[PDB]
């Protein structure tokens, strides 16, 4: 599983978390509807 | 160096359900996970460093 990827293999988290990304889409929606 | 199986890690209490006739865990992939204590007959989890 994910925790079993001990040896070497790792997964760096994305720079933009998928909760501040939702702010980007919120801004795009806010601009495109107003 | 459990019973000749050299390695490194941290040994903790195991909640596994080992039947009384095993020596190795090897839960997933090809990595040993739990080892029966040769002179205690207790299961020790192995987590790498």
């Amino acid at each position: 599983i994910c925790a079993q990827k001990f040896n070497g293999l790792t997964v760096l988290p994305p720079l933009l978390t998928d909760e501040m990304i939702a702010q980007y889409t919120s801004a795009l929606l806010a601009g495109t509807i107003t | 160096n459990f019973n000749g199986l050299t390695g490194t890690g941290v040994l903790t209490e195991s909640n596994k359900k080992f039947l009384p006739f095993q020596q190795f865990g090897r839960d997933i992939a090809d990595t040993t996970d739990a080892v029966r204590d040769p002179q205690t007959l207790e299961i020790l989890d192995i987590t790498p460093c």
